[PDB]
RNA sequence: ACGACCGUAUAGUACGAGAGGAACUACGGUUGGUGGCCACUGGUGUACCGGUUGUUCGAGAGAGCACGUGCCGGGUAGCCA
RNA sequence: CGAGUGGCUUGCUACCUCGAUGUCGGUUCCCUCCAUCCUGCCCGUGCAGAAGCGGGCAAGGGUGAGGUUGUUCGCCUAUUA
RNA sequence: GUCGGGUGAGAACCCCGACGGCCUAAUGGAUAAGGGUUCCUCAGCACUGCUGAUCAGCUGAGGGUUAGCCGGUCCUAAGUCUCACCGCAACUCGACUGAGACGAAAUGGGAAACAGGUUAAUAUUCCUGUGCCAUCAUGCAGUGAAAGUUGACGCCCUGGGGUCGAUCACGCCGGGCAUCGCCCGGUCGAACCGUCCAACUCCGUGGAAGCCGUAAUGGCAGGAAGCGGACGAACGGCGGCAUAGGGAAACGUGAUUCAACCUGGGGCCCAUGAAAAGACGAGCAUGAUGUCCGUACCGAGAACCGACACAGGUGUCCAUGGCGGCGAAAGCCAAGGCCUGUCGGGAGCAACCAACGUUAGGGAAUUCGGCAAGUUAGUCCCGUACCUUCGGAAGAAGGGAUGCCUGCUCCGGAACGGAGCAGGUCGCAGUGACUCGGAAGCUCGGACUGUCUAGUAACAACAUAGGUGACCGCAAAUCCGCAAGGACUCGUACGGUCACUGAAUCCUGCCCAGUGCAGGUAUCUGAACACCUCGUACAAGAGGACGAAGGACCUGUCAACGGCGGGGGUCUUAAGGUAGCGUAGUACCUUGCCGCAUCAGUAGCGGCUUGCAUGAAUGGAUUAACCAGAGCUUCACUGUCCCAACGUUGGGCCCGGUGAACUGUACAUUCCAGUGCGGAGUCUGGAGACACCCAGGGGGAAGCAAAGACCCUAUGGAGCUUUACUGCAGGCUGUCGCUGAGGACUCUCACUCCGGGAGGAGGACACCGAUAGCCGGGCA
RNA sequence: CGUGGAAGUCUGUUAGAGUUGGUGUCCUACAAUACCCUCUCGUGAUCUAUGUGUAGGGGUGAAAGGCCCAUCGAGUCCGGCA
């Protein structure tokens, strides 16, 4: 047969890549020798075309200007601040030792310094649970229950946009559109719609998947597609 | 549209030209290489041992 | 506000459309002053047209239920 | 190169209780086929004559173009049914 | 039950054609066969008449229009000698 | 095209005039690519040119392309290459990371040129006039100088400013016409220097509690209007430039609508609409320098691609010439171009054919099917059903009007803008041509716009929004690479991957036995290393002990693959078909039965329906809207038909010139029969038959064109499949190495990752190398 | 009632794109996919020029086994090869 479609994925090319030239900037936590004192200034708005969501245009006080992860309810004029000891303000970062528990926070670090990697989309947030000497319970967006490092610094408050998920997109242009900015190769033909030579599901006289849909985790590429490694299937029982 | 006659009219590309090394019209102005000597990609002149029969 | 689709979509599709677009236009209370002068000026920011605050907030609505739950804690 | 049918008289007669109901022959017409012809009716008739829209030749007069007549009305000869 | 004729149906066979003899139905145009549907002439009748029924000679001419269906076939309608 | 004429040995087609035509987003003008001398001149006709040629894109010889200010050159874009580094058995191979370079000629950014004149051929290049830019030198000024501004930007609507053009009025110059007095052309003049400034922003004054303002949104005591002011636009106005230039002459002035250009306001995004060089910021004189490359011509029904002087294909700007009208529409006409979509002569010019016009009465009877053709039509008024997701349906349907002429009214600043009124009046016909929908109903399918088999399929197929399930916390899931490495990803669960279903609405039953996936597991099974026994002075080898993933076994799971019967008043194998729908695009029987409709209806629709063999995201039902999708009915219309006729244009036929191809074992005037390998012009018997030629429609040569696609055969091929055979990747798992200290555990020092770093997390694991077991059509 | 001017919105041979029927014309063609009329789309998942990337068991594919220079159920060239 032929390479599958997910296989001409990993090969990077145009088709399948991520507008990068189009995108404007890395949003991740401004590194800060110590002692906290670090503040500045949002001076301005603007759009992500990588998230489809708003992003804080900050500039500070030693005139580094850089784009930042913006939570809700950050407008032009507040004064943001990065450090050990930062006002526990929205729109502020500082390590998860610094931050009270019960507060909902956004763009977390996986490891101290990473610059932020957990909730960074629309609307989402991680809840900081448990404080400790060694480790800070963070509950992610998918409810899983993250044990953290307490220095792993993190931004106050839910990331700007939610809801965006609310409105259906109603008819392809709009799709087409978000597609355009995403690394992702859109429309999408049904595997069970392709011949056999191109897909596991494709041939038959009628459309249907040769064999049944969960597939095992080691089967090779090429053929894990449909349901892999499902540990169910349906919405009954 | 017809492959053929009608999708012949379009062609008014210039890829292959004289090439600085060999002679030949066969360096490629888009790829900066020579089709028939190497010009561009090797030091070495382009030759292969496909291009006579195995006996020769 | 769906009229621009016509007889297409269907009734759920143009309906939340209607109202997501509806609670976007209304008249939004600026959090710098307080006059209803708030509009969105594109995906998730918001401004005054009175005191010319430039603001982030939800996609379509200026404030999310989750971004109030901030404020509180 | 002619085939077939209908109608009238025969006749409300022969036959038959009645109901019903022929023929020989003589006529008139129809249908299908055949050959020919155009006085008559009909079609055509970018021969011709007229009306008239747009535009061009300044108007007028008189003309060109609008597909092999712009369109509309009438239509001779011939050819035709 | 027995004897046959035909070569329209079907089957059988594998002679002919696989360096190709273009399909079914329809159409159009031509010729033919008779085991005759009508028309001519006849015989019988459970032939009064009228209308039939069965049979003989006979291939000159005729055997048309339509509804469903690709249909051939067939079903149906109204005309018809 | 035609009549004259010119040149010439020769003229239908080379040139001149006249008459007649063709082209209007092109058949005109400027160009990109591409061509490459095709451009100009002279001389020619052997070649090329669908005929001819005195002509030519042909032949030969000469000639022709002139730049500080037009392009290139410079900048950076997607991206490319080079070097270093690393991989690889190796490289001309290979990903990343660094550095460098490359990457835009119409059409990205960008220092500066306009007007006229000139040649056979160049021209913002030459020449004349005027102007401008950059660098440098000198002199003077200046010490400022880099923050900032610019380069520099999406889609939709819209205001204002405003030039060209077009038109209107009046004047002047010239032409035309001659029943009038109308019609046509012209009435010029740049770059540049100087000056003017609307919009936006801001300041002062002022002091609105309801006013100010817009096409629209809107604005304000956080200070509205008004008044004054700062900054501030055009490729625009104005003055110079200009007793420059140009014109035979006049050598205008006002207006309207206003492309270009300038400047504002509004709206939209699950879409956010380049970068760099450079410039400004940052003066003036005088002078010097401004090199290098391109520059001809074609740009197409003859200069390009398509073998051709090919009816094909091929980007940009001229989108403002006149009438017309909604119009960048038709039709007609300018400017400009052309008669080279390049063979002619002749015959009322037959048959036949291609395009096409008109046909009486009938009106779909034609046909698989109204295929083909036709009908309708523009604009205003009236009026408009079922259904519906309330948007729509809808231009539903149906009805009326429509010209010209005279005089007017209304809206507006006005138009050579629009809406009406009264009177008069002509035709068969007033959207008079042109332009220009036929309409209605029932059913099936897909919701919709969209996609597709370049070249027989445009569909119901694909996509889609919507619905759903699966995987994954990022040192992830998924995927590419042998490796070094990489896409996703400037991304982080409101994510993105992998699949299914396919808008909305009402819904989506039962089954986990088999198969798949996943989880668990006492016990059973389960390889290699190490370990133990036997064996061998060692070794091969035999056995044992321990036992990972996996399997057995257990459980979960069907919006996983799939299943939803036979029998009787349970059995196979888990369940035994729920809502619905149903003779279906699924129903064999079958033209099922009843009804509707028709003279007549294997059709269509409705009802019934025991369903050969319907049925619920293998989605069921249903559905407004949409459709070059399938079927059916009606009105209207008609040469589709009854049944054909006449006509128009190009062919056909005859003449001049040019001049192929297919095909050919031989013989050949055949016909009827027979025979023969059973389908004979050629054999046999007869019949017929004087030769040659022209036109015809195609009966035969089992006509010509193709070593049958069908079918079989070959120990033929290939693509595809799988619980076929055998293997190979890949995933999981144990073990050895890296690998270290004190049956579970602690630690840090290798190693890995995070962190600029200090340092943090992890850690003998992981990675990597090796081997073993399992899964393994992903691949051979 | 007006204003406003939305839309994978409608009419449209505007430009441009496409290709339903005629099973017309052609079928030793004008043409190895053409001609005419008819027909669909025509503010968007639009069309288009140039530049650039992806390469052969590999691309690319709103999926037709479509397309990758008249070549595709595995391009083309040469070689293995007689
Ligand atoms: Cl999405
Ligand atoms: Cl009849
Ligand atoms: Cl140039
Ligand atoms: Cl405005
Ligand atoms: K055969
Ligand atoms: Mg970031
Ligand atoms: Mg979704
Ligand atoms: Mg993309
Ligand atoms: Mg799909
Ligand atoms: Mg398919
Ligand atoms: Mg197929
Ligand atoms: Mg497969
Ligand atoms: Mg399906
Ligand atoms: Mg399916
Ligand atoms: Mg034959
Ligand atoms: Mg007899
Ligand atoms: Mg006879
Ligand atoms: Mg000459
Ligand atoms: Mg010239
Ligand atoms: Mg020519
Ligand atoms: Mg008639
Ligand atoms: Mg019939
Ligand atoms: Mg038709
Ligand atoms: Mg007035
Ligand atoms: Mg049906
Ligand atoms: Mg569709
Ligand atoms: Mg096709
Ligand atoms: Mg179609
Ligand atoms: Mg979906
Ligand atoms: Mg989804
Ligand atoms: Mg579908
Ligand atoms: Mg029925
Ligand atoms: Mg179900
Ligand atoms: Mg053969
Ligand atoms: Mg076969
Ligand atoms: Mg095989
Ligand atoms: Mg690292
Ligand atoms: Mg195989
Ligand atoms: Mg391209
Ligand atoms: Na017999
Ligand atoms: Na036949
Ligand atoms: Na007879
Ligand atoms: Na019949
Ligand atoms: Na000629
Ligand atoms: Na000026
Ligand atoms: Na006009
Ligand atoms: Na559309
Ligand atoms: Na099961
Ligand atoms: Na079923
Ligand atoms: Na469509
Ligand atoms: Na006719
Ligand atoms: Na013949
Ligand atoms: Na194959
Ligand atoms: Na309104
Ligand atoms: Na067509
Ligand atoms: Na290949
Ligand atoms: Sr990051
Ligand atoms: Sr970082
Ligand atoms: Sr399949
Ligand atoms: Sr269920
Ligand atoms: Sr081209
Ligand atoms: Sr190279
Ligand atoms: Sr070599
Ligand atoms: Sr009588
Ligand atoms: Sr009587
Ligand atoms: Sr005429
Ligand atoms: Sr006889
Ligand atoms: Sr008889
Ligand atoms: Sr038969
Ligand atoms: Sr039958
Ligand atoms: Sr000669
Ligand atoms: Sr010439
Ligand atoms: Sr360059
Ligand atoms: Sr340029
Ligand atoms: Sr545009
Ligand atoms: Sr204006
Ligand atoms: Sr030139
Ligand atoms: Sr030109
Ligand atoms: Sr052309
Ligand atoms: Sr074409
Ligand atoms: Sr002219
Ligand atoms: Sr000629
Ligand atoms: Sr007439
Ligand atoms: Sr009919
Ligand atoms: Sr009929
Ligand atoms: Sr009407
Ligand atoms: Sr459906
Ligand atoms: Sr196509
Ligand atoms: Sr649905
Ligand atoms: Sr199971
Ligand atoms: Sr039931
Ligand atoms: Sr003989
Ligand atoms: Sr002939
Ligand atoms: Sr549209
Ligand atoms: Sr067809
Ligand atoms: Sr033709
Ligand atoms: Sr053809
Ligand atoms: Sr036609
Ligand atoms: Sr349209
Ligand atoms: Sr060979």
């Amino acid at each position: 047969g032929r390479r599958i479609q997910g296989q001409r994925r990993g090969r990077g090319t145009s088709t399948f890549r991520a507008p990068s030239h189009r995108y404007k900037a890395d949003l991740e936590h401004r590194k800060v020798e110590d002692g906290d004192v670090i503040a500045g200034t949002v001076v301005d708005i603007e759009h992500d075309p990588a998230r489809s969501a708003p992003v804080a245009a900050v500039e500070f006080e030693d005139g580094d200007r850089r784009l930042i992860l913006a939570p809700e309810g950050v407008g032009v004029g507040d004064e943001l601040q990065v450090g050990v000891s930062a006002e526990i303000a929205p729109g502020n970062t500082l390590p998860l030792a610094e931050i009270p528990e019960g507060v909902p926070v956004c763009n977390v670090e996986s490891s101290p310094g990473d610059g932020g990697k957990f909730a960074r989309a629309s609307g989402v947030n991680a809840q900081l649970l448990t404080h400790d000497r060694n480790v800070a319970v963070v509950k992610l967006p998918s409810g899983e229950m993250k044990r953290l490092d307490p220095q792993c610094r993190a931004t106050i408050g839910v990331v700007a946009g939610g809801g965006r998920t609310d409105k259906p997109f109603v008819k392809a242009g709009n799709k087409h559109h978000k597609m355009k900015a995403r690394g992702t190769k859109w429309p999408n033909v049904r595997g069970v719609a392709m011949n056999a030579v191109d897909h596991p599901f494709g041939g038959g006289g009628r459309q249907h998947p040769g064999k049944p849909k969960s597939i095992s985790r080691n089967a090779p590429p090429g053929r894990k597609v449909g349901d892999i490694a499902s540990k169910r299937t349906g919405r009954g029982g | 549209t017809g492959a053929g006659t009608p999708s012949q009219g379009k062609k008014n590309t210039t890829t292959h030209t004289k090439c600085r090394r060999c002679g030949e019209k066969s360096y490629h102005t888009k790829k900066k290489v020579c089709s028939s000597c190497g010009f561009g990609k090797s030091a070495k002149r382009r030759d292969y041992e496909w291009q006579s029969k195995a006996g020769e | 506000s769906s009229g621009r689709f016509g007889a297409r979509y269907g009734r759920v599709s143009r309906r939340r459309v209607a109202e997501i677009e509806s609670e976007m236009n209304e008249d939004h209370a600026c959090p710098n002053c307080g006059e209803d002068r708030v509009d969105r000026q594109g995906t998730g920011i918001w401004q005054c047209s009175y005191c010319d605050y430039k603001f982030t907030g939800g996609s379509y609505k200026p404030e999310t239920p989750g971004g109030k739950t901030v404020r509180r804690s």
